[PDB]
């Protein structure tokens, strides 16, 4: 009702009338909770780019971060950092680059670590969430490398040092699970499971191939690292689940997430993250609408609600705006978030009802990437 | 009632001799009505005691900065207790203890009279209530109106009653724009209803020894003067050097300036702030010597975070302050400013 | 919405580019970017330098000396951006100019601009500039 | 305008995002900034890298393989963005991939995005 | 009618049909002219910012130059270079700051001088033309400094190297006369003569005060380096004129933009580049409209033009947009350009009827400056 | 005309009387049963690699562009302006016919009836007594047979793919598409943009690719451990230190059955060749080693001038992508000779 630009007029016409003094001083972010969500905005590959920390609760903008071009952003799930690999150069998109990590303190927004990455060795590309990722530990942070040839960067967060590169076969995104292994998804439709130490070739194992050259696994899967749980999407709309909990790849089930009429009617996902996952509800959500095949990266309408489990549809929500990009908080009665590329906007729904709460605009050129942490 | 009364005894104490170590000199000859009650005439300049009333009782603020007392380093937490410490201070009254403060008050027939009509009959014959009384008394009438009675120009331009000269304005808005109004404003933002110009906090600014004064002291070339540290019970060595923030309402009239009066004019005080922002071989330089301003006292502690603000003062600024801290001189004190 | 009528100040919204103390303020307001009317975001520097404006407030009827200060050290937020000029004056007057970069005295020499606080200081008006 | 319709290419205005050879552009075109349909603005630098796919020729009615290009070292234009994804798979098959900034070879070890062109290399087989 | 992008494609195609081939390249602008005009992009206070380099006569984009925060463009008055001074800073808007000078080829806009100003010494300003000003033989740059006080620094361009700091009095803006002096406007309302050495104090030299403490001369005036001539508005559109020919001041008969009638009725110049001077012609072009006088910084939608010797009336000009800063190419016929910082849009005028001809858009993100070179 | 002088070229061609002491034809080392190439340097004296005839023809004349990048022309080092030209110098060659002077050859001409008939058909009575119009004659000829479709036809499997008749197989398929978004594209096509009439796979232009000395070819030949092949600045009249150490591009139709590889047959196999690309690109201690060798690739014979910008790309072929160049190399073989691709 009373917005929060009101109420705050509403206090300091109080604190006037009062004769409160109180004095004027950089503000700490109130502590990270599971409604926290980040948002980066990549900026339509701009040179510099910026991440808005917000509060989800109150809609309100809690802090931001300055980063460099196409960053790549990584969230602590306990709460205790969070930090980015990112690039500059020495005469703004011109001269000697600098590639480099930072981790920031969540509640000051200080960096507490700033670690050059040798060789300018990030890959630059429109921000995949898991193209830089985290142990679970939080020890640790892995980056993918494109140029010359894939391979992993290996950055000693609590060390504040980059460690080395491993070599990988011909393959992408990094889903860490444990402190010194990740997987991997390979051109070949395999999954590359790789454990490395701190000198010596690591030790690369793949699954079977489980997708054929015509189904299109998208670049924004969901990875719950607390549960081992990586959910694929294809451009139709079948959603891959592997559970890497036990620390080797298991297969699930595969779903559809849309019906057979609705696939001869058009619908297919499509946006930038189109797929969420909830861990303790066991719930996926996805962004889809009417489409041509390949108007893949065009926002979407509508998001659709399935139980991992057995594949049935709970909800399809009309999200009423044109979404790019949807995640969830990871509490019990769980936030659904959708950001609007096009209105650099994130609505804020209610991931029961899909009703729309608050929302906050004004997040940048082109906002894309939404984290969250999950706490519990 | 006893208001009026306590401080009028308070008014014949201050004006009295007899409470000095041997009757040569009263609290008005260092602190004089004529001249802002301060010295018109020990190594510590004499401050004024106008708007002293307005400040806090001595303590530690929730962020850990010490606010308020009495002294230049806020030895004493309030008024009653720097009266208590004024009579045995050896710079100031200097008598050698409580009971001969007393014996001197029962010689004295009207001092029977009004101390037993306040604080009961006998009370000059306990050396400690004799003492406290005259204590209480002293403080009470420096928290009268004369003493602090808002009276100045500024008062009279922030009633509406008269307006600030063009010179006067530019002067008001560098103080209130500059970082004068970091450390000389009482609150961090708001309008303080009874502004003395001091946020009563305590600062190291830097400043050098006066030698001379130093060596008519007679406390050592070896002495250092460490502030606030000094203050029993203070053990913090971030508060070595560190001063209570003077007032500036009558700063006018009441040169020498600083802790140690080293410097003699009013200018030569604002100019003191250069040397921390200008890069002119002049900001150097004490106009008063021609030489440099010289090494601080203690070289710690000091507020290099308010001081280093990036901008120099251009002596048009400077003509600007001047004439806007006169416009802080209390209306019977204007006639001095000729 | 008519960019060259007599502004109109109000006392109900401080994220809005007529709420009375932003009369003269020039950038974005912090209250949009994690700050609040009179405090800094975290993660950036408080200037120590600062303009001022007499803002009357409609509410009291009264006209308050705002010294604006700047957040400095991060990139312009982008939320809430303002630009008011009551009372502004031309560069050579700096104390009411406002296209200056404020960030004088902010810690680690910060000296971009990401967003500017408004708080009162005085009660008070100006010669070229009373209600 | 519906952004979820089939995309529909022309050959008669280079700088819309309709424009057949932009089938899977993805940033800034290039002749919006100071360069043209197939070369780079003053001051950047072209890159040798190239993304491929088959755009169709309402003129002729034939599938052109376009080698995209980006020109690389400055700041993106932003003048006439667009993003097209016909063919476009994803960053697994990099050589039809388009979120990647090919700015590999650029002279000066330039890897900023500022547009790209829109070359062709062959027909379609 | 054939735009630019159709043209375009009838080349394109028509090389195709004929088997043309040609070899992907980088371009070199169109040699610089009277018609070429360049658009500042300060972006509302962003890190980073851009120049955009134009055709008028096309309405073409021809060119950019990337730019820091804040950053000052000069154009050498006979085509043979531009350059501009800029801040950049080790982590995007955080960390060590770099000043410096680049001096480019107006053809292939490659850098040909970087010249590091030493201790950071820029005026960091909403960007301000006479900031920052070349004096007439191209060979030294003299840039503004306001902290800790008002000082000029001197970058010679053609050894590359930054010379000095001048200490001045409290006086703002720089209009070279000569390889040597140039002159400040003061506080106390005078104008200063700036002569300086190789070594030395400058000598300093005050005119008489030339207008009261009360009337407010505006921070963009035109000043004319061929003619001498400063053209400088006061907010309520009086001009005063400074001849600067015989390398001493001469103050020209006071002028007024707008009549008293329309002065009572509530017109001011407003904007931001309010003022345009054509030398040939001596002709004065002045942005105004009907404002409060506290609105002296929103766009405009009108023009007048006057006789700069007699201050008759010329013209009066509905621009049809709402602009926030002019300025004239300087060639015989002249382009009246009109910027408009919302709509990030240069709109090209005919100076002599004010018709719209063409307009070029997607000029960054608030584009505020424009400048050209007197070639003639 | 036309039918009749490349007649009287296919004669020629396979004469062994035009050699010095009459032991070999064009057609010994130009040997049509493998691509117009010799057997003896296959798996199966100077120090460069006898070059395919096949798609010779639709090379252009040898000049300089407006860029000053010279294109066109015969022998690795453009020192011939086209077929007629090279035929001339191939007659005269101590590597290739090897006769000591024009008049040796009109002498061969004239001891042969039917040749004295079949050029003076063409050329006029008593072309053969004319020592300088006998060899133009003959040099004529012997371009106008190569310039026919037998050396040309345009059927390889690629060809058949582009015309709609078959497909590529995926790992084709792959190769083709990496070969024309990589590297290989700036120098191994007809055209900078739009679209080739006839595909020969060469920009026909002159670069340095950096190649170490073929040493046991180089020990044969005789030259001397200090010779230095300098490339396109052998030809005379051109004086540009810029051009030592640049070679003409070679055609990659038929490159599959054509080994050895490069101007000095220095790489035995088709991947080496390919291999050899890495070593600008990738940080793998091996993308610096000759696998036919286990040794490093060797320093360039020629350092300077290296076409760096083209092949310092930034990006290493893997495997795969190695594996599926090859593929697609391999359906640049003329139909004729696919057998060959077995062995
Ligand atoms: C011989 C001169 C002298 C006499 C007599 C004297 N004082 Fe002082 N007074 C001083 C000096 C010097 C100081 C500063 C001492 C310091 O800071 O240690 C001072 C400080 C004060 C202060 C501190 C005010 C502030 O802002 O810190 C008060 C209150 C004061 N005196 C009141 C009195 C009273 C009441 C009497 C009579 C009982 C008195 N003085 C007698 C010299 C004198
Ligand atoms: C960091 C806090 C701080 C700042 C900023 C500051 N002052 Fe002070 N000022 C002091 C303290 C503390 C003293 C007493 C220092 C001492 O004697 O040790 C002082 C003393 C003075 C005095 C002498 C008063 C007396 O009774 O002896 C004058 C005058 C003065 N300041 C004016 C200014 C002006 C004008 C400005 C802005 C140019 C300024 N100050 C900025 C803290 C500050
Ligand atoms: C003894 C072997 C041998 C004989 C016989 C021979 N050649 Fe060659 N040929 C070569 C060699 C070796 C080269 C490469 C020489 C070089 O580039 O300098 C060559 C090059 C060529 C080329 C250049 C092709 C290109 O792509 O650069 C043509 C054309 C040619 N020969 C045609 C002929 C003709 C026609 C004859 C018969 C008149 C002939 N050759 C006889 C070995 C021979
Ligand atoms: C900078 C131009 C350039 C680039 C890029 C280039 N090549 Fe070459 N290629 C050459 C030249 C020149 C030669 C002959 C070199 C020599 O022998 O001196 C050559 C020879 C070859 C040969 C041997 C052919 C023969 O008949 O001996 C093969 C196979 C080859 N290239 C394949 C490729 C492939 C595949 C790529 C992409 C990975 C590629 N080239 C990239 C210029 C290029
Ligand atoms: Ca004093
Ligand atoms: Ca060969
Ligand atoms: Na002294
Ligand atoms: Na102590
Ligand atoms: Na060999
Ligand atoms: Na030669």
């Amino acid at each position: 009702q009373e917005t929060q630009g009101q109420a705050a007029a509403r206090a300091a016409a109080a604190d006037l009338a009062a004769g409160q003094d109180d004095e004027p001083r950089i503000l700490e972010a109130p502590a990270p909770d599971a409604r926290r969500v980040y948002v980066n905005d990549p900026a339509h590959f701009a040179a510099v780019t910026q991440q808005f920390v917000i509060d989800g609760e109150a809609g309100r903008v809690i802090g931001m971060i300055d980063g460099g071009f196409l960053p790549n952003p990584v969230v602590a799930d306990d709460g205790s950092f969070i930090a980015h690999a990112s690039t500059v150069f020495s005469r703004i998109a011109r001269g000697e680059r600098t590639d480099y990590v930072e981790v920031f303190d969540p509640v000051t927004l200080l960096p507490t670590a700033d670690i050059e990455l040798p060789d300018a060795p990030r890959f630059l590309v429109g921000t995949y969430p898991w193209m830089t990722s985290l142990t679970p530990d939080g020890k640790t942070l892995l980056f993918y490398q494109f140029s010359p040839a894939p391979a992993v960067g290996v950055v000693d967060l609590e060390g504040k040092a980059f460690k080395r590169m491993l070599d990988v076969p011909d393959c992408y995104h990094i889903f860490p699970t444990a402190p010194d292994t990740f997987f991997m998804h390979c051109r070949d439709g395999s999954l590359a499971k790789v454990a490395f130490g701190t000198e010596g070739t690591p030790e690369i194992t793949h699954t079977e191939v489980f997708h054929p050259e015509d189904e299109f696994l998208i670049n924004h899967p969901a990875y719950s690292q607390k549960a081992g749980r990586l959910v694929w999407p294809t451009y139709t709309g079948k959603i891959h689940q592997i559970d890497l909990s036990s620390g080797d790849a298991k297969f699930l089930p595969a779903v559809e997430a849309l019906t057979e009429a609705e696939r001869a009617d058009g619908w297919r996902p499509g946006g930038w993250q189109q797929v969420a996952y909830h861990r303790a509800l066991d719930r996926i959500y996805l962004l889809v609408d009417q489409r041509d095949e390949w108007r893949h990266k065009t926002a979407s309408r509508f998001v659709v609600v399935l139980d991992a489990k057995t594949g049935e549809r709970l909800a399809k929500f009309e999200m009423g705006h044109e979404i790019d990009s949807i995640n969830v908080s990871q509490d019990e009665k769980p936030l659904l978030y959708a950001l609007s590329t096009g209105d650099k906007t994130l609505y804020i729904h209610d991931a029961e009802s899909g009703e729309e709460l608050r929302s906050v605009n004004q997040l940048g050129h082109g906002p894309q990437v939404i984290t969250t942490a999950d706490m519990g | 009632p006893a208001d009026d009364a306590l401080a009028a005894l308070g008014a014949q104490l201050f004006v009295d001799p007899a409470l000095s170590r041997n009757a040569t000199q009263s609290c008005a000859t260092c602190h004089d009505p004529a001249r802002a009650f301060t010295d018109p005439r020990g190594d510590r300049n004499t401050p004024t005691l106008g708007y002293a009333a307005l400040v806090p009782a001595f303590h530690r603020d929730a962020n850990g900065k010490y606010k308020g007392g009495q002294f230049w380093d806020g030895r004493a937490d309030d008024l009653k207790q720097q009266a208590g410490q004024s009579m045995l201070n050896p710079v100031e009254m200097a008598m050698p203890d409580r009971a001969a403060v007393a014996a001197r008050l029962r010689d004295d027939p009207a001092y029977r009279t009004g101390f037993e009509a306040l604080f009961g009959k006998g009370v000059l014959d306990d050396p400690e209530r004799a003492f406290d009384a005259a204590a209480e008394a002293l403080a009470a009438y420096q928290a009268t109106g004369e003493f602090s009675p808002f009276d100045s120009k500024y008062d009279r331009v922030m009633r509406g009653e008269e307006k600030f000269t063009p010179l006067e304005e530019f002067g008001y808005t560098v103080f209130i724009t500059w970082n004068c109004r970091l450390c000389h404003m009482q609150r961090k933002q708001g309008v303080a209803e009874r502004e003395t110009f001091t946020n009563f906090e305590y600062h190291n600014i830097g400043l050098p020894v006066n030698e001379t004064a130093r060596e008519a002291s007679g406390l050592g070339a070896d002495h250092v003067d460490h502030g606030l540290l000094a203050r029993p019970g203070i053990e913090d060595p971030a508060q070595s050097g560190r001063f209570k923030v003077p007032s500036l309402r009558n700063v006018a009239v009441t040169g020498p300036y600083m802790h140690n009066g080293v410097f003699t004019d009013l200018r030569t005080a604002i100019l003191f702030y250069n040397k921390y922002t200008s890069r002119r071989p002049e900001a150097k330089i004490n106009p008063e010597t021609g030489a440099p301003w010289g090494e601080p006292e203690v070289a710690r502690n000091l507020s290099l975070a308010e001081l280093q603000s990036g901008l120099m003062l251009d002596d048009g600024r400077v003509d600007a302050l001047v004439a806007f801290l006169e416009t802080l001189t209390d209306r019977r004190y204007e006639p001095l400013l000729e | 919405t008519d960019p060259r009528a007599k502004w109109v100040p109000q006392d109900n919204d401080i994220q809005a580019c007529d709420y009375w103390r932003h009369c003269s303020i020039d950038g974005n307001i912090c209250d949009c970017s994690g700050g609040s009317l009179t405090n800094c975001p975290p993660g950036t520097k408080l200037a120590t330098a600062s303009w001022v404006a007499s803002c009357y407030n409609p509410t009291d009827g009264q006209s308050y000396l705002i010294a604006y200060r700047d957040c400095c050290g991060y990139n312009v937020s982008g939320r809430c951006p303002c630009l008011n000029t009551e009372g502004e004056l031309p560069v050579y007057r700096p104390e009411f100019a406002n296209d200056i970069i404020w960030c004088f005295g902010a810690e680690d020499d910060a000296m971009t601009y990401h967003c500017t606080i408004s708080p009162i200081v005085g009660k008070a008006s100006h010669h070229h500039h009373h209600h």
